[PDB]
């Protein structure tokens, strides 16, 4: 279902790894010429996609990830990684492998993986 | 089906 960005019962914090996810991973991807389709939730009205929200049941976007980081919603950097992988997986599910949006997602995913690989230990 | 993008 659509994703919350705060939850009073859910433990939340900002570790050194979560700070790295915000200040290095998200911020690097944000300043990329191909990031703009991912700043906000997919807009099925503007794109005229009657089936998007029938097929994609766990939507995710980088704006939601940013808000989760800003709210100290996560407990672990692994949860932030989860959200990025949901974002990419959804794009690859819904779109055809040759579409412009998939090529853009693949370029961002390559940078995501490089920055995660250089994340420091907790 | 999102079409052409830059």
């Amino acid at each position: 279902s659509m994703p919350e960005v705060s939850n009073p019962s859910k433990p939340g914090r900002k570790t050194n790894q979560l700070q790295y996810m915000q200040n290095v991973v998200v911020k690097t991807l944000w300043k990329h010429q191909f990031a703009w389709p991912f700043y906000q939730p997919v807009d099925a009205i503007k794109l005229n996609l009657p089936d998007y929200h029938k097929i994609i049941k766990n939507p995710m976007d980088m704006g939601t990830i940013k808000k989760r980081l800003e709210n100290n919603y996560y407990w672990s950097a692994s949860e932030c990684m989860q959200d990025f992988n949901t974002m990419f997986t959804n794009c690859y599910i819904y779109n055809k492998p040759t579409d412009d949006i998939v090529l853009m997602a693949q370029a961002l995913e390559k940078i995501f993986l490089q920055k995660v690989a250089q994340m420091p230990q907790e | 089906r999102k079409g052409v993008k830059s």
